[PDB]
Order: structure tokens, then C-alpha cells, then sequence
RNA sequence: CGGGGAAUCAGGGUUCGAUUCCGGAGAGGGAGCCUGAGAAACGGCUACCACAUCCAAGGAAGGCAGCAGGCGCGCAAAUUACCCACUCCCGACCCGGGGAGGUAGUGACGAAAAAUAACAAUACAGGACUCUUUCGAGGCCCUGUAAUUGGAAUGAGUCCACUUUAAAUCCUUUAACGAGGAUCCAUUGGAGGGCAAGUCUGGUGCCAGCAGCCGCGGUAAUUCCAGCUCCAAUAGCGUAUAUUAAAGUUGCUGCAGUUAAAAAGCUCGUAGUUGGAUCUCUCUCGGCCGAAGCGUUUACUUUGAAAAAAUUAGAGUGUUCAAAGCAGGCCGCCUGGAUACCGCAGCUAGGAAUAAUGGAAUAGGACCGCGGUUCUAUUUUGUUGGUUUUCGGAACUGAGGCCAUGAUUAAGAGGGACGGCCGGGGGCAUUCGUAUUGCGCCGCUAGAGGUGAAAUUCUUGGACCGGCGCAAGACGGACCAGAGCGAAAGCAUUUGCCAAGAAUGUUUUCAUUAAUCAAGAACGAAAGUCGGAGGUUCGAAGACGAUCAGAUACCGUCGUAGUUCCGACCAUAAACGAUGCCGACCGGCGAUGCGGCGGCGUUAUUCCCAUGACCCGCCGGGCAGCUUCCGGGAAACCAAAGUCUUUGGGUUCCGGGGGGAGUAUGGUUGCAAAGCUGAAACUUAAAGGAAUUGACGGAAGGGCACCACCAGG
RNA sequence: ACGGUCGAACUUGACUAUCUAGAGGAAGUAAAAGUCGGGUUUCCGUAGGUGAACCUGCGGAAGGAUCAUUAACGG
């Protein structure tokens, strides 16, 4: 992917992804 | 071309005492080949030599003894402090009891015995065994 | 060892021991600079002078019976020229071989030995700019080349 | 011939480190291409989920059938595949199961009779297979 | 995050350092501030951005990368405990507070010590001492099997108490209980080789499976699943992964490039790197000494001072030993809490070999005195206003004396000159030779062509053939050789011109001007592409004709581009010696080319003198050969591929198991073709290089047989 | 409240880069025993012949097994 910044973008999109799957799990 | 004439030099008596040979030309003659020929017979390495004159750069005419197994110089001259001393006659020297770095300092060419023996580092020119 | 040639030639002279000036020899040395003065008033070069006064006048060495070279007497009494032996040798070659290109346009061997010439040149230059004998500023050029000759 | 002067400090050092570059150990290493394409990531195991069980038949010379499993890699999303080991553990994996991985030994190469597969299982649903295998512990679904 | 440092390690080195000490940065992201000595502070404020809590729907309150804890994340990591007693810090302060820090809990990260039992008697069993020819006879120990006995010492544990401690726990000390092998019971891996220990037994039958690698299993499995036995380490042992040593498989020490992977097609050339000898301490101020300059500046080497601790090496010291700690020892005293190392860079004083650098060659050069011009002396002209005090110091100058006045030599380095040569070296013009093709004429004939045979094709409108000419483009045979020239690719008719070149000869000249060379630049076989001309032969493509279970390559005839020349492009070859360039040394020999030297003789029909050709030696540079146990190498072989573990003459390029693959992508050049630079995923236990024997020859020769034939029964 | 400064951020297009749903297209794999069926010594660089191999034209290599002859040349 290159490029730091894009890369932690890659991360902050994916963290944000699996908490949101997570935390509507964990509503039910 | 030619470089470092001690080098020829050396290659040349080293071939030369390989071969069996009674007596080698080298040429040209400079001043350090000389101190490293003296040092050399103050040891008892090789014997007596002649200077042979001419107004060019001269030559030199050295005799053989046998006892000549290996005679080396090191390229470049690395500057070797007295603390590092140990290091190159454990590579170089075949054996504690025999063979010699020759080395140059502000005192002259000399052994590695005599630059431990006079507390002085310098330049290293050669091992002769 | 040539440096562009691959040929490796021994041919040289070869001076005896003695530098002292022979016996035979009834020649002082303020004559032979004023025969050196006189060539070069003919019009030589220190090489073809040494030539001659070796040849006719028995002169063996120069430096040896007036203790001075040929180049450096007429530079002291003021007659040397302006651009060195060699280098004008040189450049005179390369003009003629630039000549020769300009007539012929297809000799590639031609244009080869003009390029090792003006190496050659170039090496001459830096040699004599270093030694402060050529000033600084000086430049061979192609387009000027025939007029310093 | 080596330079071996007194100056040629930087010559010898750049010379080394081009050189050092064409080398497979070290371009391995460092290009940073076999760690992003390694699937573990640069990890001693793995944690996945089943997929799938495959009967891999085994390279010529050796005729039989290596019971491996395929999984789906829980942190990055990779397809491997791993052999179960012993035999009749691979009656302890199900489908959908959690398992921990780790390699065969040889670092990313395939390892004897068995082609294209770089691992083997390690634990299945939270105990292992060696205590499966020898009976000593009991393990939940 | 950076250091101190850590792991590994002969020497060099390689890798790691988020982490308790130092410095930096930041409190979800940026930004702006208030107060204060100190903040752009967040357990302070104000926003916007992103998440998010209480809601009465108006509003208010947010910031655990602090201590516990939770979710999530993952292969991966502890208690929502006790204390301010030790260590310090803060405050108005001997008194309060501190999730700093201490103490316990979790903890097989890792390190240190260390149980799982020993002995005696008997029964066998060995190895020995004494006596015996020997057998044997004993009192000398040792070893286990003890399906034999026997008590003695124990720590694990149970657990009074003391001690430890802020209060406890643990350790230490001690009451009582606490050991006979079915116990207070030691495991983790393996037993074909690497690599230590079974050709044991049962089951399976290329299945299940084992196996890091080689390999095992298809009915005797030394390798699988089990029983027994054995082996290794041991309260620890496996497996995965990163890293280090092995790896002289990254080579500075210390690798390789003929044939195994590899030297650029060739030459020049800036940067870089390397570079031949040679040159043997003093004048003023102050008490023989201290101040002032040093001496061209360095690099090199040695010493000194600075370089926080902790870590490392290491001194001392019985923590019961040890890892540790900085304590402790003696009858109030005596002591310790060292030392070394701490790259490089910066200070400092000696050494002067080595390696750079300079000091006088238009002499406006040193050292002395003899003078001028200008600027200036801070005191001697008692107090002075002064035109002048004198003296002395700086900068430009005229001549003079003085210096042995001042240039290391001429590399078996290089450049340049001069000389007679030499060569298929190059460019331009010119000259000739034949062959082939075509045409014209003449002659005589029915065949000519091509093949293993044929066939296509030409041909009595007269082919082929023989003769006389003409023209067109092409090619420079034989001489032509292991001969020559050129940087290489390459170069062969005659003559003239043009500009170069090696070598040789010189008692010529310059005096280090040199060697290899990233960047860059010229040349570069053939084939190919653009614009022009020309097309004799040959000729890919293509057209036919032969030939076949299947032929669509071979063969024959014709023939396009091309092959030729001119001007632009491309930069590729087995562009080969499959062998970088420069320089040195180490065996020999006589042929050849060029040049030079020394010579008896034959020759130019005996030549009148030199000169050319031969003949005999010598020297220098070359193309090569032969010989050799110099020594090298895996070898064939090599006088270099030698002078290599006795490893360093300078320097350029370049290789790291085979494939993917010289591929994709990107850049660059080219009209294009493509050239240059150039991966990764993945795949694989091999691929190769040299030699050594010879099953098997569809390889060849001989010999033998009515279990072979011939002529027969 | 005007103006200035520092300035988070907001909106609009361009260059991107990432996360994430997708009608369809082209495939392959497992399931069908379903239906029909002789030449070349070994190469290299280019060009053509259907891309590659291969063959041929041109120019190059050996990394390809040297038998026989060779003293006169003067009248």
C-alpha cells in the first residue's frame, strides 16, 4: 500500500469495521 | 606500473629463495628496501648485499642463505597502534617463537620486538620467516 | 608501455656514468650557449638543437659541459616560445589531421586518431596548467586551433 | 582484483551492500515483499477457522493420501492449508472449528511428501492434538 | 525514539535495544490560551474534528499511552489486595499526604542451589594377594540380581511456638506425627544413517501412516500402530518462528569469474582510487633559567585530562555453597565500598621514519650595512601658551657589499622530436583480370536441364554446344603461410594523392606530465528500417513438380525483399583465448616478421667502389610452436589458469543452487524491430563440471556345427 | 462591536490511495467410461514462414576424429 499515512488509514478503516461488527454483536 | 617497490623487491628474493638461488638482482634501489634488507641481516635472514650504483634509481645484489621459508610485505600500510600489535602478529607470524613484522616509526624501521621494546607504534611494512 | 598504443617499445637513450665533459671536447661553455643562441635565432626547437650540436659540433650532453638544459638558457636569455614543444607538436598534429577529416568525411580511423590527439592535447593542458607554465584560462579549441599554430 | 587502498573505504562498503542485495537469505529478509506475503505475517502460529477437509495425494515416489485441512485465517483473511498430523486426529476437526497453526520446520517451504502445504495443526477448540491423540484430555463444541 | 547496553563470537564481524538510567516526544486529532519563576500543561481552560454519559427534550458533564480492572485485539502477557514502616518528594511543615516506592497474590520469561533414598550380613558373580607342576585353597576388594533379610538418618508434608513484618506471608530455628518398595510411584523425545540405542514379538499391507534430509510401508516393515527392552537430557524435555555461529555460501582479515554461476564487442575519458629513485631552534625582557616566537602545515605514533552511573573484565569478602550483595572482622575498636576499558570527533605535550604539502628561476630572493618620502615619538626641553624639544617605531623606495648566491637526475615510467624503413591499416580517384548473365552474327544438329530415379522448364520460330564481338553489374582465386596490419568489428588487382601508426636507432627534448577508470563519448560482422540509384549471380518468403498408413521438413525449376552503391537509423553475435588492463620475478630451445649491430664467403654473366639477395651469430618488440616432475588446479590441462591458509603490487567490471526469467512493470533510446536497466509471487532436491570402467550396439570383422544350410536320403 | 494576527475546521473541483456491495463476461476444477473420431553434428545473432518451438536465407563459432607427400632445382 505505501505511503505511512495511507497505510494507518488502512488500519484505522479496518479497526473501525470490526469494532462496529463487534459492537453490534454485542448489542443483541 | 610499477608501485610500491618493496614489494618487487621482496617477490623478487622470495622467488628467488623458492628456487634455490645463490644471489638476486632487484631493482630499482630505494632507502627503505635497504633498512628492510639490514633488518633482515641483523637477524641472520639472508647476508651480506651490494648497492650497485648507478646516477638512476640503483640496483641492489643480495646473497641467499636458506633460511628464508617466507618473505612478505603488507599493502597498505595500515597504521598499527601498539594495542593492536598483538592482533597482527597472531595473523601474520607463523609461530610465537620466530618471523617479524617489520614496521616504520618516528625511531626507524625496526621489529616488532624492538617497537614493544621502545614503547613506540607505526606503520607496518612487511614479516619475513 | 605506450598509453594509446597496445605496444610496448624499449627504445630509449641510455647515458653513460660519466657526466663529466671529455678530454677532446675544446668547447667552453659561453660558446655553446652562444651557438644555442644562434639556433635559436635561426629558428629551432630545443630538441633539433640539441640534435645538431650533437651531431656536428660533438656536444654530447648540454647539461653536462654548460651545467644548464637547452630550454631553460633560452628562457633565462628570453628566446623560448610562448606554448611548449610537445603541446605545439601536438595541436599541429591535430590540425592537419582535422584538415585531412574536412577533405575526407568517411575516414573513420581518421577520426579516431584525431580523438586519441586531442586526449593527448587535453592531458598536455592539464599538465601545463597545473605547473602554472600555461595560464589558467587557456582553452584548445577546434575552431581555434590553426591560428595559435 | 580488490581495491586495497588506504581511501577506499566507501568503494568497499557500497561494493558489499550491493552484493549483500543479491542474495537470497537476505533478500528474503529485507525486500519486505515475502513478509507481506507470507500468511502468517511473521507470526510462530496462527489462529483459524475451518473451512474445509482435503485428502492432498501424496508426491510420486510415496503413493497415499495426506489428510490436511483447509482454513480461513481469523487476523489477515488468508486460505491455508495444514496437515493434521496423526493418525485419526483429523476426526477431532470439524468444520467451523477454531484451530491453532504453526509451520512444518522448513520456514515457508513445503516440506517432504506433502505438496503445497507450509503448516500443520496444532490445537483444535483450545487443546491440543497430542492430548487428543494420547487421551488425556477431552475437548468442547 | 536515540544512547548507555544485550545475544552470538578465535581475530574481524553479524543482529537486537518498545522496556526500570540519561535525553526527547505525546496525553483520542490538530489549534489557541489563563495563571505562574517555570506549561502552549491536558488527573487546567476555550474551540472545531471523532467517539461518547445523564436526561424531565430546556440543558449539563467528558478524556486510564497513571494504579488495579473490563471490552476488543491477537500466537502473545498478573490482583478492581495491604501500607505509607524502608526510599525519597511536596506543604505554612519533627506531626499531614503520596496506586511514587515498598509488601504480599498470579508467574516453568529467565537465572542459582538442589530430593526421588544409602549401608551391613548372606547366595551367586568377577578382578587381585599368598600357597600350589597344575587343578585348586583362602581373610582382599567390587558389582548388580536380590521374586533375601535387617534396622538407622531423613526431607517433602501435618503442624505448637519463636523469629520476620506497618500488620502479616515465605525463608531460617525448633516441640510432636511423618519411608519398604502393589510407595511419599519422573518425565519429555527417540532406537536404518546423519546421531546414542533392537536385523525382538504381534497387527497392517504404497492402506493407515512415519519421515527437518536421505528414505520406510505394495505379506520376513531395523523406519508405521502397539508390548518388552534399550538410548539421550533430566524437574525438565519437545515443536513453531525471528536471529547468531556453522557460512572462506557476502570474503577487510578471507571467496570466486578456461570447462561448474560469472571478464563489459572495442578504445578514449572527467569524478574516485593508486602513484618511481632522491635532501643527515633561537633573538629580546626579568630571576645557569622563566616569559616571546616557535618549526610550512598536516596525516601517523606515544603520553597526559576529559569522557554520569548501572552493565562488562576484575580486587577483597565462607550470602551455609552458588547466582547475588557491598558487606563485614576482632573483643568498644579495625577496616572496605578498588582498578581496568570507555570507539571515532574535539583538547595536550614529546617523537620525525612513513605519506602528502611548501619555501629563490619575469629574481619586486635571503643577510648586512649607506640613504630618501609619508605616517608616527606619549617622555628629557623645573611651571608653562608655544614655531621647534630630541629620541624611537610602522609603510613605499635608490644604489652597494655579501650568499660555493639560487634549477636533485633523465626511471629496462611516460609524452614529444629526429632517422631510415615496414604493414591485405584507413579515405579519395584511377587501372586491369576473368567468370556469369543478356544481346547481335556464323556453324552443325534433336535434344538440353535436373535427379538416388524422375518430374516442372527450355527447345527444329531452332535450345544445349563451338566461334567472333558488345554491354551490365559483381568478385579481387591460384600466389595466401598458424605470415602481416588494425583498439575491435575487420583488411588481399595496378597506380597516384591525402592524413595517420607500431617497432627499431639516438650520449635529442620535457621532467612525473602516470595506471585503471562511475558519468560521458567515437567505432562497431551479419541480418533488419527509412529516403535515392541499380539489379550479374545467389536468394529467405512465394509459386509449381516429385514423394506418402498420416507429411504439411529433405529434393528439383522459377523467383520477391534482400545480396551492390550513396546518405540517414539499430548497437546486436559462439562480437571467444568460452581466459580484464598495467607492472615485477621464476626453466630451456630454435624457426619466423620487422628494425639495428658484427662478420669469413657466393651472387647482380668473375660486377671497377658502395648497395640489393643469400649465409653465420647477437640485441629489441611481436605472431606462434616444441620441451619440462618450477610450481598450480576438481581435473583436462596451464610457463600461466604460477609466485594462495607461508592467504595484501595498483585498479575496473561482475557471480552467489536450478527454474520463474532476461519475464512483468516502470524509466530511457529507437520510425519500427527492438536495445539498456530489471523484479516478485510461486516451484524445486537437486542442475552442472571433469575424468574412470564398459551391459548394449539397429558397429564391424573372423571361426564353428547336418540339435545350421547347400546337393541329397 | 470594527479591524489585525494565530488558526482548528467546513464547502467546492483535480490528482490520487484505501475500505466495502455488486448485474454480467470469460475461465478452470469434481460429478457424465454419455456422442463422434519419421527426421536431426552441436549451436549463436538477426529476418521470414500463423505466436513459440522448428525450418530456411545471411554472417559467425567448435563447445567437431589430420591420413599421405614435402633434402635436387644445376650445364
Amino acid at each position: 500500500e505505501l505511503s505511512r499515512v495511507d497505510q494507518r488509514h488502512r488500519a484505522s478503516q479496518l479497526r473501525k469495521q470490526k469494532k462496529e461488527a463487534v459492537l453490534a454483536e454485542k448489542r443483541q | 606500473v610499477r608501485m610500491n617497490v618493496l614489494a618487487d623487491a621482496l617477490k623478487s628474493i622470495n622467488n628467488a629463495e623458492k628456487r634455490g638461488k645463490r644471489q638476486v638482482l632487484i631493482r630499482p634501489c630505494s632507502k627503505v628496501i635497504v633498512r628492510f634488507l639490514t633488518v633482515m641481516m641483523k637477524h641472520g635472514y639472508i647476508g651480506e648485499f651490494e648497492i650497485i650504483d648507478d646516477h638512476r634509481a640503483g640496483k641492489i645484489v643480495v646473497n641467499l642463505t636458506g633460511r628464508l621459508n617466507k618473505c612478505g610485505v603488507i599493502s597498505p600500510r595500515f597504521d598499527v597502534q601498539l594495542k593492536d600489535l598483538e592482533k597482527w602478529q597472531n595473523n601474520l607470524l607463523p609461530s610465537r617463537q620466530f618471523g617479524f613484522i617489520v614496521l616504520t616509526t618516528s625511531a626507524g624501521i625496526m621489529d616488532h620486538e624492538e617497537a614493544r621494546r621502545k614503547h613506540t607504534g607505526g606503520k607496518i611494512l612487511g614479516f619475513f620467516f | 608501455g605506450r598509453m594509446h598504443a597496445p605496444g610496448k617499445g624499449l627504445s630509449q637513450s641510455a647515458l653513460p656514468y660519466r657526466r663529466s665533459v671529455p678530454t677532446w671536447l675544446k668547447l667552453t661553455s659561453d660558446d655553446v650557449k652562444e651557438q644555442i643562441y644562434k639556433l635559436a635565432k635561426k629558428g629551432l626547437t630545443p630538441s633539433q638543437i640539441g640534435v645538431i650540436l650533437r651531431d656536428s659540433h660533438g656536444v654530447a650532453q648540454v647539461r653536462f659541459v654548460t651545467g644548464n638544459k637547452i630550454l631553460r638558457i633560452l628562457k633565462s636569455k628570453g628566446l623560448a616560445p610562448d606554448l611548449p614543444e610537445d603541446l605545439y607538436h601536438l595541436i599541429k598534429k591535430a590540425v592537419a589531421v582535422r584538415k585531412h577529416l574536412e577533405r575526407n568525411r568517411k575516414d573513420k580511423d581518421a577520426k579516431f586518431r584525431l580523438i586519441l590527439i586531442e586526449s593527448r592535447i587535453h592531458r598536455l593542458a592539464r599538465y601545463y596548467k597545473t605547473k602554472r607554465v600555461l595560464p589558467p584560462n587557456w582553452k584548445y579549441e577546434s575552431s581555434t586551433a590553426s591560428a595559435l599554430v | 582484483g580488490k581495491c586495497r587502498g588506504l581511501r577506499t573505504a566507501r568503494k568497499l562498503r557500497s561494493h558489499r551492500r550491493d552484493q549483500k542485495w543479491h542474495d537470497k537469505q537476505y533478500k528474503k529478509a529485507h525486500l519486505g515483499t515475502a513478509l507481506k506475503a507470507n500468511p502468517f505475517g511473521g507470526a510462530s502460529h496462527a489462529k483459524g477457522i475451518v473451512l474445509e477437509k482435503v485428502g492432498v495425494e501424496a508426491k510420486q515416489p510415496n503413493s497415499a493420501i495426506r489428510k490436511c485441512v483447509r482454513v480461513q485465517l481469523i487476523k489477515n483473511g488468508k486460505k491455508i492449508t495444514a496437515f493434521v498430523p496423526n493418525d485419526g486426529c483429523l476426526n477431532f476437526i470439524e468444520e467451523n472449528d477454531e484451530v491453532l497453526v504453526a509451520g512444518f520446520g522448513r520456514k515457508g517451504h513445503a516440506v517432504g511428501d506433502i505438496p503445497g502445504v507450509r503448516f500443520k495443526v496444532v490445537k483444535v477448540a483450545n487443546v491440543s492434538l497430542l492430548a487428543l491423540y494420547k487421551g488425556k484430555k477431552e475437548r468442547p463444541r
